[PDB]
RNA sequence: UUCAAAUGAGAACUUUGAAGACUGAAGUGGGGAAAGGUUCCACGUCAACAGCAGUUGGACGUGGGUUAGUCGAUCCUAAGAGAUGGGGAAGCUCCGUUUCAAAGGCCUGAUUUUAUGCAGGCCACCAUCGAAAGGGAAUCCGGUUAAGAUUCCGGAACCUGGAUAUGGAUUCUUCACGGUAACGUAACUGAAUGUGGAGACGUCGGCGCGAGCCCUGGGAGGAGUUAUCUUUUCUUCUUAACAGCUUAUCACCCCGGAAUUGGUUUAUCCGGAGAUGGGGUCUUAUGGCUGGAAGAGGCCAGCACCUUUGCUGGCUCCGGUGCGCUUGUGACGGCCCGUGAAAAUCCACAGGAAGGAAUAGUUUUCAUGCCAGGUCGUACUGAUAACCGCAGCAGGUCUCCAAGGUGAACAGCCUCUAGUUGAUAGAAUAAUGUAGAUAAGGGAAGUCGGCAAAAUAGAUCCGUAACUUCGGGAUAAGGAUUGGCUCUAAGGGUCGGUACGAUCAACUUAGAACUGGUACGGACAAGGGGAAUCUGACUGUCUAAUUAAAACAUAGCAUUGCGAUGGUCAGAAAGUGAUGUUGACGCAAU
RNA sequence: AUGGUGAACUAUGCCUGAAUAGGGUGAAGCCAGAGGAAACUCUGGUGGAGGCUCGUAGCGGUUCUGACGUGCAAAUCGAUC
């Protein structure tokens, strides 16, 4: 929803490949 | 004192759009706001404005011309090449 | 007010309380203005009194308009020093 | 040191809302509606103003009395006096040249 | 809004036949540079415009107060 | 795929002309009575600029034959037509600059502009600043004359056709670079809306047939063929021939 | 934030007084638009709500409050929207806006059967909707309510529409005189029709003028400070719409005839197409005087006194200054391949159709007098609590008015007017945090990487390279000076004369001594720089909410299609459209 | 798939209005002086040009990958730009 929460695009955070 | 060099009056520009760009600007600007004699009132004052339109300062007479000359020189030979074939008509 | 009567007396004035150039705190356009308008105004004064006439007038008009004169001083000593030559040829030829 | 607020429910700078700072009997700063300032009559061929012609607006010229909108010589609040005159000279030098130009015609068919 | 400046023609501005309140101000100012003097507003209402007429000359101020007509009502001060 | 870009023009809801500040339609006077079988009188009451157009316009205003009031028509200016200059527009005038007539009484090699296709429309051909046409000859038989446009066509129309003598003015208008977007910003502020103009091959596949690939490149032939749909026409229709010739210019 | 008092069962939070502070006038000030809809005001109440509290409240309960011929809507038209006539579509409906239409009524004359039938002539414009920031008939000042006013009251004006009368003017030369002229007047017939003007216009730049504010002198009042000093500090001294007279830059007229060229702006334009000069005319933005108008308002004093509460005296004056701030305006200059709305409406001129005097007529564009001016909106907020965000949310949301000092400055900082002191508090000062800081010696050894931080910083003077499209680079790089106090020099205005004084008023620059814990753009404010490579020419634009870039755009360059029975594109169709109010120096496609 | 609703956010065009301190640099035009046989060239002023530049209001959102991350906020706050 907001600016937190972050799961989904990423850096190198989670869901890569 | 001369201030500028070669640039002239494209020195408004600054070092933008190269020197071959504002050499050919150069040669119309001049011409675009420079003074001519107006042919019925004998004084300098024909000033151009909106383009393709030339106005006596003083004698009110608006005479359309070029875009940035008052007379072009590709109409210099229109206006002969009719005088002189005017003159077949009655002669 | 205490403080405007000191930089009456040119306190308060020094290298060290200027903040803006010399241009931003009077501009050099405005110092050339009014020394034309003093120029100017002499000028005109002395051809309605008699003290000098139109061919001098004309070639002092022209003369002040570019440099040469930068106050009243200047342009009344050159007035009289061209009023100065102007009778000692006269007077000879 | 005082602030003054507009007298109308126009809260815009435009060109109808133009404020003037009056000081009021009252001894207090009060704002005065300006209206749009009038424009001089002009002439209708040389563009200059003539003279003689209150400046007013339109509608507030059916109100002003006659001699404030007209001039006693002819063509008087239309032309610029000199515009008058000048097309009295070719007025009078055509139709004068119009019959001197009839009068050469008449040579030719007369004597052919 | 109206100041008059002739006694002859403000005398016909009292028999109008619609004039009917009629007001006298006396003004205390002073002259050019002395003494101060008395001054005399006759102020007709009409229809459309108050007419004024102002005499500095306290002599005629009181000679023109008995040339009023007396069925306008003259209000003083 | 989505509507690419020039069939989205032909709706005309954005892309329709700017026509606030332009003056009114540039049209000759209409053919009458007077016009073909005299000539009329004009007088050039003021010359103006025309907003979205690089040729001023002349104010000429003539009298009505038939009822007293004055008509006020919309002129090209010509280079050398000035203010307060009589215009003579039928069939006997005389040829002087500015002068409106038929152009099967005009001699051969006769400079004009504002050439009627057919008579009666009031100026189709040569209408731009700095151009004209060329009378190459004359048919007496059939009433048709043959004419040079300024593409170089040699076309024939009806004698009766009529056109203003001279060359247009506010010529060499396009000799001076505009040297920045902000001027060409401006040019086409007054005409439609047509620019700035993206490349087909840096947008995506369902904008462009140019579009999609991992480099920037058409993929197939640019010379699309003349009998093609809406849609596919993107790029050089109907080309006979590409690239830059290293040789002669328009032939005669 | 603190203290005291008052109210109350109950007070860190209510009210009052006192003190300390803040917003610093691009405000936490005074007003509006959109939006909200009674939140506005008074009284009563504290169950719920005001994430603590509550005697308080935008809460709850009960009532009160919005007054217009002049302010707006109403009217006009803009981009546009959309009937009729017609043409499509099985059809809901679509196209189209003067379009293949038999498209309508105005001044009157004729008529004393009665009301308008009937005789001319005229004009063809041919629905309507579309702006509470465009165009536009006409109002101001003072007072007044618990809450309303340019709307009420008092006084003073103006416009429109319609009636007619009185006075004046003109007429027996029927439809006025004067001035050489520009033109002037209290008035001084004008239909059809035609013409012109106003309405009606970009932006930037400096200059002139005006208004308000700021600054300041004298004087007449009141208040503050006084150990000492200070003819001191603060405050009051105001004049509306409208009316009469008068007043200027520009412009114009007459006389006159200029080279020994002259005049003239800050900015160089003008003159035998008639300059300089002399004498005049006009516009009245604006200013000046008077009326309005002191009778008002303001500042004080002297009295009355539960009280409706007043009564009586005074003063309210005369000046100066400016690259000042805000704003209005005038004449100019610069810029464009950009030349920078329309209509309603009003006026003038051309025109000479008609109507008219002598024992009498005509003009309501001269003056005065009479009547009427409807409908709707009108309170309040406009935002760290009245709007939108699930809310009393550090978010979002258009505009006007703008005091003093420092300084280039609407920067930052402090203060006046005005407005707040509202965000749950109390007690201690562990770790770890967030925000702000300082560090000896070394100076990037840290790290993917000088990330972060530090240093530099204003002004004046000196000095300034390679390279380059000759315009730049450049504040290149690199150095010095800066306080206070006492002085000196230079830069002006106005007045009587064919020579010089007198007097008055500005912050600007330069220079010299003296002085100090060597400090001095002392707080605030305020560029790190250099040597090269890759890449894009540059200004500009985009992934609202992870990617601002070398991506896009750009000027330039090149190619292609098309001469109107056409090119490109739209629509189910169409008597349908866009480019096109277009025409190859164009449009369309790359 | 059928039939309807939305451009109050946002995308673009048009119409009508509004808004944007103070400095730096000094382009054309013009004036005066000097040098030169000429052509003309230099010097001092004037003037105020720019999709110029420093920098407020405004608009934007680079970095600290700071604060916050069951937040004041379903995108905000601070410094920096
Ligand atoms: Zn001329």
């Amino acid at each position: 929803r907001g600016r937190g929460r972050g799961r989904g695009r990423g850096r190198g955070r989670g869901r890569g490949r | 004192a001369k201030r500028t060099k070669k640039v002239g009056i494209t020195g408004k520009y600054g070092v933008r759009y190269g020197s071959s760009l504002r050499r050919q600007v150069k040669k119309l600007e001049i011409q675009q706001h420079a003074r001519y004699d107006c042919s019925f009132c004998g004084k300098k004052t024909v000033k151009r404005g909106a383009a393709g339109i030339w106005t006596c300062s003083c004698c009110k007479k608006t005479v359309a011309g070029g875009a940035y000359t008052v007379s072009t020189a590709a109409a210099a030979t229109v206006r002969s090449t009719i005088r002189r074939l005017r003159e077949m008509v009655e002669a | 007010r205490a403080h405007a009567q000191s930089k009456r007396e040119g306190r308060h004035s020094g290298y060290g309380k200027r903040k803006g150039t010399r241009e931003a705190r009077l501009p050099s356009q405005v110092v050339w203005i009014r020394r034309l308008r003093v120029l100017r105004r002499l000028l005109a004064k002395y051809r309605d009194a008699g003290k000098i006439d139109k061919h001098l007038y004309h070639v002092l008009y022209k003369e002040s308009k570019g440099n040469a004169f930068k106050h009243k001083r200047a342009l009344v000593e050159h007035i009289i020093q061209a009023k100065a030559d102007a009778q000692r040829e006269k007077a000879l030829n | 040191a005082q602030r003054v607020t507009f007298r109308r429910r126009n809260p815009y700078n435009t060109r109808s809302n133009k404020i003037k700072v009056v000081k009021t009997p009252g001894g207090i700063l009060r704002a005065q509606h300006v209206k749009k300032l009038a424009t001089r009559p002009k002439c209708g061929d040389c563009g200059s103003a003539l003279q003689g012609i209150s400046t007013l607006r339109p509608r507030q010229y059916a109100t002003v009395s006659k001699t404030h909108k007209t001039v006693s010589r002819a063509y008087g609040g239309s032309r610029c006096a000199n515009c008058v005159k000048e097309r009295i000279i070719r007025a009078f030098l055509i139709e004068e040249q119009k019959i001197v130009k009839k009068v050469v015609k008449e040579q030719t068919e007369a004597a052919k | 809004a109206r100041e008059i400046t002739d006694i002859k023609q403000f005398l016909e501005l009292t028999r109008r036949a619609d004039v009917k309140t009629a007001t006298v101000k006396i003004n205390k100012k002073l002259n050019k540079a002395g003494k101060p003097f008395r001054q005399t507003k006759f102020k007709v209402r009409g229809s459309s415009s108050l007419y004024t007429l102002v005499i500095n000359d306290a002599g005629k101020a009181k000679k023109l107060i008995q040339s009023l007509p007396p069925t306008l009502k003259v209000n003083r001060l | 795929g989505r509507v690419i870009r020039n069939q989205r023009k032909g709706a005309g809801s954005i892309f329709t002309s700017h026509t606030r500040l332009r003056q009114g339609a540039a049209k000759l006077r209409t053919l009458d009575y007077a016009e073909r079988h005299g000539y009329i009188r004009g007088i050039v009451k003021q010359i103006v600029h025309d907003s979205g157009r690089g040729a001023p316009l002349a104010k000429v205003v003539f009298r009505d034959p038939y009822k007293y009031r004055l008509r006020e028509e919309i002129f090209i200016a010509n280079e050398g037509v000035h203010t307060g200059q009589f215009i003579y527009a039928g069939k006997k005038a005389s040829l002087n600059v500015g002068n409106v007539l038929p152009l099967g009484s005009v001699p051969e090699g006769t400079i004009v502009s504002n050439v009627e296709e057919k008579p009666g429309d009031r100026g189709a051909l040569a209408r731009a600043s700095g151009n004209y046409v060329i009378i190459i000859g004359h048919n007496p038989d059939e009433n048709k004359t043959r004419v040079r446009l300024p593409s170089g066509a040699k076309k024939v129309i009806s004698s009766d056709a009529r056109g203003v003598i001279g060359v247009i003015a506010g010529g060499g208008r396009v000799d001076k670079p505009l040297l920045k977007a902000g001027r060409a910003f401006h040019k086409y502020r007054l005409k439609r809306n047509s620019w700035p103009k993206t490349r087909g091959v840096a947008m995506n596949p369902v904008d462009h047939p140019h579009g999609g690939g991992n480099h920037q490149h058409i993929g197939k032939a640019s010379t699309i063929s003349r009998g093609a749909v809406s849609g596919q026409k993107a790029g050089l229709i109907a080309a006979r021939r590409t690239g830059l010739l290293r040789g002669s210019q328009k032939t005669q």
